[PDB]
């Protein structure tokens, strides 16, 4: 039984905050590996995932990668990369060792640049993947005029910059573009002043509370307003200075949150023979005391992408693995072309790549009294939107008008 | 009886954004010959070079950094050229307890000690232009300044430093404008706000675009003073660019009287340095070692910094000397070299070599003014000693410099 060695790169230590991602996804990785082994899907071989702790640090992550190449087995590909600056460093260097990388958690838009990161693939949609979803939401509700509110931090300005290209050549006008660093009130008053009704917000959890307080003071809430903001904030994020909690909640009422979908809502059998719901129960049992991670299904489908890629690679070599050292440009290209052929229905939905980028599912949520409620989903493959019939609500008789 | 070999791990950009390795690899090679032949420098040791071509590319450099660290012999120092390669190697370095010495990185971000704990550079930071800028404002009595920049990390960091340095001198930044690739709007906004003293930070291609827009809005003349970077090619405004609406004469009109600042990389004085060479001798010796002409050789101007980097290292290693016992797992030797590198004070081919608290080179700046479509050396400035070498060659419309406001 020869090994097919894979370089696992992620934060794993309890001392590192993002170590919760790496630990939260391992039961999911263990489940995928266990199945593929039992079924002997890679017969005669077996999947040899080796784990190396990046510690979410540029220097330590690089040494973890270097040590894996020096002392570790001859890895065929990279699995992981969680923290954005660590993943960028490894992802840029990939071709030096003819290593194809598949990430399940790095969502930074930067990585979509195939001139800089040609050997990099990801099963998770990037931060920019909300923009085509928002376009469909705007078209659905006939919102042809929007305002933007962005925090002056790279994570958010990257998203706002991509929106320009997504809305170009589309029937949508950005009447007002406002930026802020520490206090959003000036920008919120400018938005009100320009009579903006539909706001596309891009800011962190801490700034969101400030935004909604300024919205309450400027009366930029209720029947005439629609706030479309990030959907990745922690639950009860608002509970955690001039506004009262009741006044914040009044202004927060009806906001649309946008984020990637953690698991498929379709009760259909996936590549493993299990439905996403069945997989979720199996994951929850295997995890034990380890806190769940929203990237678990992406890590699970990630293992299947590797096994299916290796299968296709094995066929290509048989149509004409042990001897592969980071020297074999040909095998790296075989593995590269095989991963680009990826097309199966996984726990996160249909797993397909478009220039190393995942074409996946975007979740829409709406703040309803006390929490975010799922109101719809965007299928990036089909470029379609499905709004949940009797969930999404408006304070008026009709959804708000854009002017 | 036996000289022990001690190794430098270098990276040279032979191609890419700044192909500085072209003249910096031979300049380093010359400096190693000169150091090894001197019996008063490192008598017990022989300094050897192991190098790779980074192509001015961090991804490419990541392959070679592995090759340098994961292969025998153990290297005692790392020597990168490009700012992007230096940011990668200087952050990684702490994991192997290595000193990093750059001969070509100008990035202001490399002056961060928390992030780059063992970093030194014979090349000054792009921020070295700022004390000269503040001193020129002080000389011509200006307290209100406008700033236009191209959206790049180096220009953002340079302006951020300019902010804290103007506050110290009782000068304020009136208006700050920026552009990614097209400069029509910030130029239009500069005429709008009646800006007079303007610091412009952009690359040569963008400078051409800026100055064509400067023409149309008539942002040149007696009222206007432009503060630009002094390292563009000669007759940059005269260079043909299809994306340019303006003419050579049009551009020549817009550029007249603008001030430039640039780091002095070769001592203008005819004095002899620690190597016992003069500036002209170094230039002559380096030209002989080159396959192509100095003008066709990348990093020819930076070559003296690469030469002096070897001397800085040799003198630091000499102040310490148990060099053969160096290991990546141990800080002890690193810490002593750091202390010796920190206390560097000598005369090199580039002039007096000293590093500030950040490990960044302290040097003279050359102040120039575009007089009749050609640059004239109007002065020199020494930031550390507050010494301004002034030559009575600065020329203005009417007879004198304009004011920052309405007057
Ligand atoms: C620094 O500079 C001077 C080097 O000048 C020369 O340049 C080199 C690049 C190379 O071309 C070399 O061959 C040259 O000599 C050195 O100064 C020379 O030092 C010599 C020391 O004696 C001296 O010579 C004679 O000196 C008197 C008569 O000239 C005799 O008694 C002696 O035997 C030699 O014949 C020569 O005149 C002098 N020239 C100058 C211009 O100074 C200098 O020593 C050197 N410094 C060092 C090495 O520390
Ligand atoms: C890259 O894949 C691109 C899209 O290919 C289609 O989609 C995938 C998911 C599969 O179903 C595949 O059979 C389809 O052709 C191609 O345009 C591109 O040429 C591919 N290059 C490769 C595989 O080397
Ligand atoms: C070398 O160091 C030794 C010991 O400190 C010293 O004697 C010698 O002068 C140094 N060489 C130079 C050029 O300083
Ligand atoms: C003066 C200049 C052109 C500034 O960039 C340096 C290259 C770099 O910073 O990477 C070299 N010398």
């Amino acid at each position: 039984s020869p090994p097919l060695s894979i370089m696992g790169l992620m934060p794993l230590t309890k001392e590192v905050a993002k170590g919760s991602i790496g630990r939260g996804v391992l039961p999911a990785v263990e489940l995928a590996i266990e199945q593929i082994r039992n079924e002997s899907l890679l017969r005669p071989y077996f999947l040899d995932l080796r784990l190396y702790d990046t510690e979410c640090d540029n220097a330590k992550g690089l040494k973890a990668f270097y040590d894996a190449i020096k002392y570790g087995p001859n890895h065929l590909m990279v699995f992981g990369g969680v923290c954005p600056s660590v993943t960028s460093i490894i992802a840029e260097s990939l071709q030096g060792w003819n290593l194809v990388q598949l990430s399940f958690a790095a969502t930074t838009p930067v990585l979509a640049d195939k001139k800089k990161y040609p050997y990099f693939f990801r099963t998770v949609p990037s931060d920019n993947a909300v923009n085509p979803a928002i376009l469909k939401l705007l078209k659905h509700y006939q919102w042809k005029r929007v305002g933007t509110l962005t925090q002056d931090v790279q994570r958010f300005s990257e998203v706002r910059n991509d929106l320009t290209g997504v809305l170009y050549g589309e029937d949508i006008e950005i009447s007002d573009t406002e930026s802020f660093s520490n206090d959003p009130c000036t920008s919120v008053k400018k938005l009100k002043g320009n009579d903006v009704r539909i706001i596309l917000g891009q800011f962190d959890q801490n700034m969101a509370a400030k935004v909604f307080c300024c919205a309450y003071e400027e009366n930029m809430y209720g029947s005439k307003y629609q706030w479309i903001i990030p959907g990745w904030y922690e639950p009860s994020w608002w509970e955690q200075s001039r506004c009262l909690r009741k006044n914040l909640l009044a202004a927060m009422e009806g906001y649309i949150g946008v984020d990637f979908e953690p698991l498929s809502s379709k009760q259909i059998k996936t590549i493993s023979g299990k439905t996403p719901q069945q997989y979720e129960r199996e994951y929850n049992n295997k995890r034990s005391g380890v806190g769940p991670s929203k990237f678990h299904g992406y890590a699970y489908d990630g293992i299947w992408v590797i096994a299916k890629t290796l299968q296709r690679a094995m066929e290509t070599l048989h149509a004409s693995i042990q001897d592969f050292n980071y020297t074999d440009h040909t095998l790296g290209r075989i593995i590269l072309n095989a991963m680009n052929e990826t097309n199966f229905f996984g726990v996160t939905g249909q797993v397909v790549f478009r220039n190393g980028e995942r074409m996946g599912t975007i979740k829409f949520t709406q703040f309803q009294d006390s929490r975010e409620v799922k109101v719809g989903e965007y299928n990036a493959v089909a470029d379609t939107l499905e709004i949940i019939n009797d969930t999404i609500r408006f304070q008026g008789s009709e959804p708000p008008k854009d002017d | 009886s036996e000289r022990r070999a001690v190794y430098i791990g270098a990276l040279f950009p032979m191609s890419g954004g700044w192909p500085g390795g072209q003249a910096c690899q031979p300049a380093v090679e010359m400096a190693l010959e000169d150091v090894n032949s001197r019996r008063d420098i490192l008598p017990d040791y022989e300094l050897k070079l192991i190098h790779h071509d980074s192509k001015c590319d961090p991804g490419q450099a990541t392959k070679y950094l592995y090759e340098l660290l994961y292969n025998d012999p153990i290297k005692i120092i790392l020597m990168p050229g490009c700012s992007s390669v230096s940011t990668l190697v200087a952050e990684a370095a702490r994991m192997w307890n290595l000193i990093v010495l750059s001969y070509g990185s100008s990035s202001p971000a490399l002056s961060n000690r928390q992030r780059f704990p063992t970093f030194f550079r014979t090349h000054p930071s792009a921020t070295l232009h700022n004390p000269t800028r503040v001193k020129l404002f002080e000389k011509w009595g200006w307290k209100k300044i406008a700033t236009i920049q191209q959206t790049t990390e180096v220009f953002t960091s340079t302006l951020d430093d300019l902010e804290e340095r103007v506050k110290e001198a009782g000068i304020e930044i009136t208006f700050r404008q920026s552009f990614f690739s097209d400069p029509a709007v910030p130029v239009k906004n500069l005429k709008r706000q009646d800006a007079r003293i303007i610091v412009g930070l952009f690359y040569e291609t963008e400078a051409r675009k800026v100055f064509c827009e400067v023409y149309k809005e008539r942002l040149f003349g007696k009222k206007y003073v432009w503060f630009l970077i002094g390292w563009y090619a000669d007759n940059w405004f005269k260079i043909y660019d299809p994306s340019i609406n303006c003419t050579v004469d049009e551009m020549t009109e817009a550029v007249e009287g603008h001030i430039t600042t640039e780091i002095v990389m070769l001592n203008p004085a005819n004095t002899r340095s620690i190597s016992n060479m003069t500036s002209q001798e170094f230039v002559e010796k380096l030209t002989k070692r080159l396959k192509r002409h100095p003008e066709e050789t990348g990093g020819f101007q930076e070559a003296p910094l690469a030469y002096d980097a070897i001397w800085a290292l040799a003198l630091a290693l000499n102040k310490t000397s148990r060099l053969e016992d160096f290991n990546y797992n141990n800080q002890t030797i690193t810490d002593q070299i750091y202390r010796a590198m920190n206390s560097s004070s000598f005369e090199g081919v580039s002039g007096h070599v000293v590093f500030d608290a950040s490990g960044s080179r302290m040097a003279w700046t050359l102040i120039e003014q575009l007089q009749g479509g050609s640059y004239k050396k109007i002065g020199y400035y020494d930031s550390t000693k507050d010494d301004l070498s002034w030559s009575k060659t600065d020329k203005w419309i009417g007879g004198s410099p304009p004011a920052d406001d309405y007057k």
